[PDB]
């Protein structure tokens, strides 16, 4: 299962 | 053995194209497993090993959703490194990610990874410890400190711990070998050449020496068959053949292979 | 910033005449993504030229395998040609059925 990120850059 | 899983995603916008292309490639034990692509007809992770279409359809469907969020993050992050490098619009650009985690023989936690680029060079990535960050350059202290105020180390560690570790056995059980090197030398007319080429190895990790005492190569490249080749080659007066020796160093060997000119 | 593409064109199976294999053509360590690659026979464009999906390394550079059935005669040129943003004229390299 992949990783779905957090804040954005 | 060890074992690991790894995410590897891409983002690449270009002059006009209104939105960006986004991939996901996921690996088990370095081979690809599933693969969600925005430009497909139908975007959506597809399996890419037939161990895989054993998952249930709620597996797809959240995988799926989770990659179009993925596109939108993306589709942000690239807006917003824009700004912070004063780049103007007309160019290309990239934003790539790795992320995924290390597992040891007894299936323990060895290791997570989270780590950014832009443009193919180190943005910025979740250290070791999965509490600090590194970001080099400048451009870079705006995210740092936005990604500090917002804590997303501790659910980036969350995902790496648990989920992450979480479905990697579950996969590695669902997909249940080191073929070896076949080695020999050839002979050419260069004072000769002799070429010791290793051919039919995985994984593509190998080593090829020349001898007494310890050169021209090649990168390791794939056959097209899932397998790996290498050669490696010396200069060597006439007759002065058996004088010279190559090794060949294989995870799935015994022992390293030895062979001369014959 | 561009990195240069690395090519490596050779074949699947040990090189016999008129025997059916396979000829790769290994592009990688490029930035950007975007490369155009071609096989040639004899300076003539192959048809049906099998695109790998494009990858990419730990060190972030991209990396793709162009492969194609082909049958090698003792007289016959195999060539891939690469264009890309960092080379400003497109790059060829010659089969070499020794390396």
């Amino acid at each position: 299962k992949a990783v779905a990120n957090f804040a954005t850059m | 053995g060890p074992h690991s899983m790894r995410y590897f995603e891409t983002a690449v916008s270009r002059p006009g194209l209104e939105e960006p292309r986004y991939i996901s490639v996921g690996y088990v034990d370095n081979k690809e497993f599933v693969r969600f692509d925005s430009d497909a007809e139908n975007p959506r992770y597809e399996p890419r090993a037939p161990w895989m279409e054993q998952e249930g359809p709620e597996y797809w469907e959240r995988e799926t959703q989770k990659a179009k969020g993925q596109e939108q993050w993306f589709r942000v992050s690239l807006r917003n490194l824009l700004g912070y490098y004063n780049q103007s619009a007309g160019g290309s650009h990239t934003l790539q990610q790795m992320s995924g985690c290390d597992l040891g023989s007894d299936w323990r936690l060895l290791r997570g990874y989270l780590q950014f680029a832009y443009e193919g060079r180190d943005y910025i990535a979740l250290n070791e410890d999965l509490k600090t960050w590194t970001a080099a350059d400048m451009a870079a202290q705006i995210t740092r400190r936005k990604w500090e105020q917002s804590g997303a180390a501790e659910h980036y560690k969350a995902y790496l711990e648990g989920e992450c570790v979480e479905w990697l056995h579950r996969y590695l059980k669902n997909g249940n070998r080191t073929d070896s090197p076949k080695a020999h030398v050839t002979h050419h007319p260069r004072e000769v050449t002799l070429r010791c080429w290793a051919l039919g190895f995985y994984p593509a990790d190998i080593t090829l020496t020349w001898q007494g005492e310890e050169m021209e190569l090649v990168e390791t490249r794939p056959a097209g068959d899932g397998t790996f080749q290498k050669w490696a080659s010396v200069v060597v007066p006439l007759g002065k053949e058996q004088n010279y020796t190559c090794r060949v160093y294989h995870e799935g060997l015994p022992e390293p292979l030895t062979l001369r000119w014959e | 910033i561009q990195k240069t593409p690395q090519i490596q064109v050779y074949s699947r199976h040990p090189p016999e005449n008129g025997k059916p294999n396979i000829l790769n053509c290994y592009v990688t360590q490029f930035h950007p993504p975007h490369i155009e690659i071609q096989m040639l026979k004899n300076g003539k464009k192959i048809p049906k030229v099998e695109m790998s999906d494009m990858s990419f390394s730990k060190d972030w550079s991209f990396y793709i395998l162009a492969h194609t059935e082909f049958t090698p005669t003792e007289t016959d040129t195999y060539a891939c040609r690469v264009k890309h943003d960092s080379m400003a004229e497109p790059k060829t390299v010659y089969w070499d059925r020794d390396m």
